[PDB]
């Protein structure tokens, strides 16, 4: 009776409508690149100002 | 294309397969599939029976054997007819009855161990045979004419993984490592391909209050075979000397060259090799994964590979000297075909 | 046997479905989308801060919301609330079970939770009534070990076990709400989202599974991975998420694509991952190891930025905080480094 | 001649060997915080002790042997010889407390761990520490260690060691044949412990050899090293004209050598080892 | 203010510090134990004659049961390796039933060749020694055919004196024995070790041997560490 839930579980992923990865690729390095100038665990010593330094 | 038919006696009873090099890259393995085809003009025995057999040798210590009635349909299965197969029930006519061997993982790869001259009839090692017979009963001694065997081989390529730099260091022992005395020897990579060579780097340091002789680079090969029980076997595959040229605080940073080959260790006794289908010049034994590096336990042939470093003190005198004054590393590695 | 395969039948159409949905987005890879990013700065995080407070093995840390108060717990029965500002202590909470492998953080930083191999998901009050934190409201627990669990809000926590199944409590009543089932192997760490609506869970199955918290279907497995998969950060977008395994793989997923985009790797790690996160931008996408190290992964490049050091054994938690100034790394040594 | 210039060479040697091994130690302990241990406290202490004679004992005695005309002064006279008595006194009683440390830690398995804490390590420390400097500088400073000499301390060239008997007898017990007894006593006992596991190892899962090789470097190099020099100083003081002057300084000498070799006998362990190999860049 | 309120957070520093050293103290005399087993093995009277706290010889110990165990036991093998032993316990009467004692063969092999785990040293504990004895008085099941590599394991040639015993017994323990021995030598680690100990349902002696097991392996760590081993 374990693979009738397995049959229900890969139903309600058998009906996704997922796009394509070029789009989803584009869409994340560009968003995740234009709010990225906050970072400063990169761009280290954002000035005199670190808290831990 | 190009399927391999072996077309057993008495005109009857030809058996058709794929490609006879079935590849196990870590685990799982492709199916052993293919059409056999027994022309129903006699069924005396209304029954045609497909094996498969794992058996060691040198008679037939048998690992795993399988077997599959095809005659009737058999309806309890219900393999897809194959890519192979599509195209071969049209190629081969109506008595086409296809069969296919799923096997799990149970032996190791097909390696061969070498014969010995004048100790040498048949093939002595790890093979697969895949009998064929048509008998009505299940175990009777068929033998005679429609009985057909075909060798086929399970190999191992070079997974996609470089693997760390082996490294070792040894530094004290019995009246012969005192005052600082280490050896730093290393490894290029872990994944070499048969005939090209492997490179090791010495740091020795000899900050002793001793002499040391010339180091000796061998490449040992860890044959772990056995099939009553167990057992360890380990036969040289190549070594390189070098010079008496270390002094008391001189750091050797010597680097050598060795390419273990077949061209010389033809009469080693026990010396593994590579799956012979009939009595070829094959190649040397290619290592295996030891149970996906997860089990270590195993039921038929090993083979592994590792280098070795040794090195030579040459003792003068009654101060506790003549004793275990030998100091030695090693480092394991794969030695594979690429693909 | 005729429904058993019958069933396999469906279960393999199904599965050459899902592959074909995974491998339709193939216009690219991350390496046309690859370029014009200039590589990253060296970076080579300094130690600022060495909490040195603990007896035994460090497991899991939370950062709190204000990004300066950040708990761990330990197998010596103690629970420490730190200032990574002030490198003091402000709390330490006894245990009543010793073995604990979890501990979060309130997103408002009025409670703390726990759990470990009693079963039992602690919930502490830092805000007292007048005197030292007590345990308000211990939940009733799996059938198995608690690995992690993190808050939704004060009153809802989400828990993840050994038991092959998630839940989501309330803290209010100390009654599951909901269950999460559908793994096979041990469940080994979750993680929220940034819209705090959905939350996946890696298993020892090797499979991330997406999981929505109004009913609890789970939307879709990111399968992918040859080991078991020991933790998972959703990316601060709130859209991907990279899974640490056994097998030194960081593959990164996205939801919307369903299917890895990365597998990070550097073809001399042998040892597997330990923890996983994201720097602000998600850009440092960080990684612990067993190999006493924890190397700093470009999310874009695959090429480490930089290689960790200090912890002289296996470094069990990492972490970022919410406002990104600074990651903490913790692991058996009982020291909590903190690199800017 | 060719004496004094071969002397200067392989003295100039031992000191550098000296003096680096102790500093190597010293920073592999205070870089890695995993090398902070309770027995690491006392090592740390002796290669401290071990080290600042290599730096203000032997150069100075070397420049007297080269130059047997001590121009430094009376009181820098008294001052290195006090810093002399005190660096080996307290190399000495360091081994001695390391080894009652690995006694403790066999007979009384059980109780080390919460017996030998970091303040219990601390004080004992302390107390060995100023033992070694009540005998060093407290009398050599202040006179109580003294006929035929009584013109050349009034001459201010010679530096020559002579003590009376009873400063004699009081800081050679007090110093090494004390702490001897106790090192042979605790390795005794724990050689008796590692025969009784190897027999246990040997009646259990079977199918002297070690405890040896590691006795003998640890309880033999300080002995061939120092055991001489310190029955030569009783030989010396109870009789005259028994032994001389450049026979006690080459026994001295051949003592000196254990406190740089002793970063070798109590650190060659992989895990302080991967620390030092670690400092290699 | 801002100086007072550092001030009041170095208090609070110095309060918990004190509260955790006195912690500190108490947790560094306290050695841990794994106490282990197979389900129904019979860690029935071991685990009371999950927390076990009792103190032997003004030094105390205490057992965790692991609980339930039901697969992949490595997920929480990764925390019992700050422990001093693995109380292991072992069936010895279920030589004919599955194979259990084939199936407590394998879990002690993964628990010693763990990489986590290959340090810490496990103590055995063959219970059932008397139904053991009364299986093998009768002997209607083989006595050790069901597992068989008894063809050459007769005499060890380690002598059993014990009054009361018979010789057919004698030789199954030894072999029941070396069935761990062997896989305990596989691994020459040199700091974890094995203690083959023999117990049964009423022993009323494992509170001093359990001690006794304890102590060996902390003077062999220690001795391994000073290099005298
Ligand atoms: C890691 O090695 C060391 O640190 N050993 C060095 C070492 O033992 N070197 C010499 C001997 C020596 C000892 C003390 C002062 C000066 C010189 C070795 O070249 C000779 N030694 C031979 C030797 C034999 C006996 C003895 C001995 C005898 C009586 C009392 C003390 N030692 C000394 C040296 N060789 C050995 O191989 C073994 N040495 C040893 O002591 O063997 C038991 C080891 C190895 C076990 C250390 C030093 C302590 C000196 C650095
Ligand atoms: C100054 C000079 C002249 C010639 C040769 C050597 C020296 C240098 C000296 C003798 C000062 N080294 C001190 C020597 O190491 C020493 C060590 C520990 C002791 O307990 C004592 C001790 O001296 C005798 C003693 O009474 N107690």
């Amino acid at each position: 009776a374990q693979a009738r839930k397995l049959v229900e579980q890969l139903k309600m992923e058998a009906n996704i409508d997922r796009i394509k990865v070029s789009k989803a690729a584009a869409d994340l390095m560009a968003y995740c690149e234009a709010h990225a100038k906050e970072d400063p665990l990169l761009t280290p010593v954002p000035a005199s100002e670190n808290p831990f330094r | 294309t190009r399927v391999f038919k072996k077309a057993s006696p008495n005109g009857k009873l030809t058996v058709y397969l794929g490609k006879r090099d079935f590849v196990d890259h870590i685990d799982l393995v492709d199916p052993v599939d293919g059409v056999v085809l027994v022309d129903p003009e006699y069924l005396k025995e209304r029954r045609v029976y497909v094996t498969l057999t794992c058996a060691f040798r040198y008679f037939r210590k048998d690992l795993f054997v399988a077997n599959v009635q095809s005659f009737p349909p058999a309806p309890e299965d219900k393999k897809p007819l194959t890519r192979l197969q599509e195209r071969l029930i049209k190629k081969l006519g109506e008595h086409a009855y296809p069969f296919t061997f799923e096997i799990p993982p149970n032996l190791p790869c097909s390696v061969t161990l070498q014969p010995g001259p004048e100790d040498t009839g048949k093939a002595c090692g790890v093979d697969y045979e895949v009998k064929a017979f048509c008998a009505e009963n299940l175990e009777e001694k068929i033998h005679k004419r429609n009985s057909v065997r075909l060798v086929i081989r399970k190999v191992q390529y070079a997974p996609e993984r470089p693997g760390p730099q082996p490294t070792a260091e040894t530094t004290r022992q019995f009246l012969m490592s005192d005052k600082p005395l280490h050896l730093e020897a290393s490894l290029d990579k872990e994944i070499y391909y048969h005939g090209e060579p492997i490179s090791v780097n010495v740091h020795v340091t000899n900050n002793t209050n001793k002499t040391v002789k010339k180091i000796k680079i061998s490449v040992r090969q860890y044959a772990d075979i056995c099939l009553f029980n167990t057992a360890q076997y380990k036969c040289p595959v190549a070594m390189e000397e070098a010079d008496d040229t270390v002094a008391p605080s001189s750091t050797f940073c010597k680097v050598y060259t060795l390419t273990p080959f077949l061209a010389n260790n033809r009469e080693k006794r026990g010396l593994a090799l590579d799956g012979k289908l009939k009595h070829e010049d094959t190649n040397l034994a290619s290592s295996t994964l030891l149970r996906e590096g997860a089990n270590r336990e195993i039921l038929g042939i090993i083979v592994s590979y590792k280098v070795k470093v040794k090195l030579v003190v040459s003792r003068g005198g009654l101060l506790g000297d003549l004793a275990s004054s030998d100091v030695a590393v090693e480092l394991p590695f794969t030695l594979m075909h690429p693909k | 046997q005729s429904e058993l395969d019958q069933l396999r039948q469906e279960a393999e159409q199904l599965k050459n479905q899902i592959r074909d949905a995974r491998k339709a987005c193939a216009d690219a890879t991350l390496s046309q989308i690859t370029n014009n990013i200039d590589p990253v700065g060296r970076i080579q995080m300094r130690t600022r801060r060495t909490l040195r407070g603990h007896l035994a093995k460090i497991y899991a840390m939370h950062w709190g919301t204000d990004s300066r108060l950040l708990v761990s717990a330990s197998q010596d029965g103690k629970l420490i609330i730190w200032d990574s500002y002030t490198t003091n202590k402000v709390h330490a909470i006894p245990l009543r079970s010793s073995w604990v492998m979890t501990c979060a953080y309130a997103p408002s930083g009025n409670y703390v939770a726990c759990g470990g191999l009693d079963n039992i998901c602690s919930i502490y009050n830092l805000k007292t009534r007048e005197g030292n934190v007590r345990v308000s409201r211990e939940l009733a627990g799996h059938t198995g070990y608690l690995s992690c669990c993190r808050f939704l809000d004060d009153n809802q926590i989400v828990t993840s076990s050994g038991d092959t199944t998630c839940a989501l409590w309330d803290i209010e009543t100390g009654q599951q709400t909901t269950t999460f089932t559908g793994h096979t192997g041990d469940v080994m760490s979750l993680s929220l989202a940034p819209d705090t609506r959905l939350f996946v869970s890696g298993a020892c199955d090797a499979s991330a599974k997406l999981w929505d918290v109004r009913e609890g279907m789970c939307r879709q497995t990111f399968t992918g991975h040859e080991s078991d998969i020991n933790a998972i950060c959703f990316f601060p977008n709130g859209n991907a998420f990279a899974t640490g395994s056994d097998d030194a793989t960081c593959r990164l997923f996205d939801l919307r694509a369903d299917q890895e985009l990365m597998t990070y790797s550097h073809d001399n790690i042998i040892c597997g991952i330990t923890s996983v996160s994201f720097s602000k931008s998600g850009r440092l996408l960080l990684a612990g190891y067993d190999d006493f190290n924890c190397n700093v992964w470009d999310a874009l490049k695959a090429d480490r930025a930089g290689v960790l050091a200090g912890h002289d054994n296996r470094v069990s938690c990492l972490g970022v905080t919410d406002d990104g100034m600074a990651v903490a790394t913790g692991s058996w040594d009982s020291f909590l480094k903190i690199w800017n | 001649e060719v004496w004094v210039v071969g002397m200067g060479i392989v003295m100039s040697l031992i000191v550098l060997a000296i003096v680096f091994g102790n500093v190597l130690v010293i920073t592999a302990i205070a870089k890695f915080e995993r090398l902070q241990t309770v027995t690491n406290y006392f090592i740390t202490s002796l290669a401290c002790a071990d080290l600042v004679m290599g730096l203000a004992v032997v150069p100075f005695g070397a420049a007297h042997i080269l130059m047997k005309m001590w121009t430094f002064g009376n009181f820098w006279c008294e001052f290195w010889t006090s810093i002399d008595v005190l660096c080996v006194t307290a190399s000495i009683e360091t081994l001695c407390v390391i080894a009652v440390d690995r006694y403790f830690a066999i007979t009384s398995p059980f109780k080390y761990q919460s017996l030998l804490t970091k303040n219990k390590a601390r004080v004992i420390i302390l107390m060995v520490w100023i033992v070694s400097g009540l005998t060093s500088f407290l009398p050599i400073q202040m006179h109580w260690y003294r006929q035929e000499a009584i013109n050349c301390y009034a001459n201010e060239t010679c530096c020559d060691f002579f003590t009376n008997q009873a400063y004699a007898i009081a800081s050679s017990i007090v110093s090494f044949y004390v702490p001897l007894v106790i090192m042979v006593f605790v390795y005794s006992r724990v050689f008796q412990e590692a025969k009784r596991q190897l027999q246990k190892i040997d009646k259990s899962e079977g199918r002297e050899h070690k405890a040896l090789r590691t006795l003998s470097v640890i309880m033999g190099t300080f002995t061939l090293c120092w055991l001489p020099f310190f029955i030569v100083n009783i030989v010396h003081v109870i009789q005259d004209n028994l032994i001389r002057k450049e026979v006690y300084i080459l026994l001295n000498w051949i003592g000196y050598v254990n406190s740089g070799f002793n970063p070798l006998i109590y650190c060659r362990s992989p895990d302080f080892r991967i620390a030092f190999q670690e400092l290699l860049c | 203010d801002q100086r007072n309120e550092e001030k009041a957070q170095r208090e609070a520093n110095k309060k918990i510090e004190k509260q955790l050293q006195k912690d500190k103290q108490v947790y560094r005399a306290t050695h841990r134990l794994l106490l282990l087993g197979a389900g129904e093995s019979g860690k029935s009277t071991i685990v009371k004659q999950f927390e076990t706290k009792f103190q032997v010889d003004k030094v105390n110990f205490h057992m965790f049961d692991v609980g339930g165990q039901r697969d992949e036991r490595r997920k929480w093998i990764q925390c019992f390796n700050d422990v001093t032993a693995i109380i292991f316990v072992v069936a010895s009467s279920s030589y004919n039933m599955t194979n259990r004692l084939q199936e407590a063969l394998n879990l002690f092999k993964s628990i010693w060749n763990n990489r986590w785990l290959r340090t810490i040293s496990v103590i055995l504990f063959l219970n059932k020694q008397d139904l053991l004895a009364e299986k093998v008085l009768a002997g209607k099941s083989k006595i050790e055919d069901y597992f068989p590599e008894f063809a050459r394991y007769t005499t060890p040639e380690d002598a059993t004196p014990e009054p009361g015993e018979d010789p057919r017994v004698t030789r199954a323990k030894y072999f029941i024995r070396d069935e761990f021995l062997r896989i305990s030598t596989a691994s020459g680690d040199g700091r974890h070790y094995c203690y083959p100990h023999f117990t049964c349902a009423v022993d009323t002696e494992n509170i001093r041997r359990v001690f006794n097991d304890c102590r060996d392996i902390i003077q062999r760590m220690h001795l391994r560490q000073y290099e005298l081993l």
